[PDB]
């Protein structure tokens, strides 16, 4: 994946098939087009954009308090 | 030409120590929310 | 020595500093034993120089340790 920022993209020279990423049988790099799966924007975008705001909020708390119900 | 004292009980801080202790703890609570740079509390 | 004799410690240090500090003569101080001058000359109070520079000295050098503690481990006596 590095071969992208790597290499120039605006003048090709091709070495990037892009995705790459993973194979679930044969342990080899396959590009995801032949493999043939892609998954929604939205699956990342509004997903850990909402989750690392949310997981922020456990950095901010300081201290504990707890009232055991009476 | 001493004089002077003025004493009696020795302790007067005695009630109003552990007090500002009490409120110190209270109130370096909100010494780590202060400001943006605070931190929050989860009660 | 402002609270057995029963002095303003505000009052304590304007004493000393509208003398000493004009007046080259470091001999004035506070009277606990209710006179009529300050003057350690005249009431014959006396500390030896190489005994007090110890007690000055000695009171520093303690400093050096107490306060760059930070961590204690007490292991079972």
């Amino acid at each position: 994946h590095a071969a992208s920022q790597m290499a120039k993209p605006e003048d090709v020279k091709r070495r990037s098939y892009r995705n790459y990423g993973l194979d679930l049988i044969r342990g080899k790099i396959v590009d995801e087009i032949h493999a043939g799966v892609l998954e929604p924007t939205i699956s990342k975008v509004k997903s850990l954009k909402s989750a690392l705001e949310a997981c922020v909020a456990i950095l901010r708390i300081d201290t504990m308090i707890t009232v055991d119900p009476e | 030409p001493s004089n002077a004292t003025f004493k009696n009980k020795e302790k007067p801080q005695e009630v109003r120590k552990a007090n500002i202790i009490a409120a110190r703890s209270v109130a370096d609570a909100i010494r780590t929310s202060l400001g943006p740079k605070g931190m929050d509390k989860m009660i | 020595l402002a609270e057995n004799s029963g002095l303003d410690p505000i009052g304590t240090l304007s004493t000393l500093k509208s003398k000493q500090l004009k007046e080259k003569i470091s001999n004035i101080g506070v009277d606990c034993l209710g006179y009529g001058s300050n003057d350690m000359k005249e009431l014959f109070v006396v500390d030896p120089f190489i005994g007090k520079k110890q007690q000055i000295l000695l009171a520093t050098q303690l400093c050096r340790m107490i306060l760059k503690i930070d961590n204690v481990i007490i292991s079972g006596k």
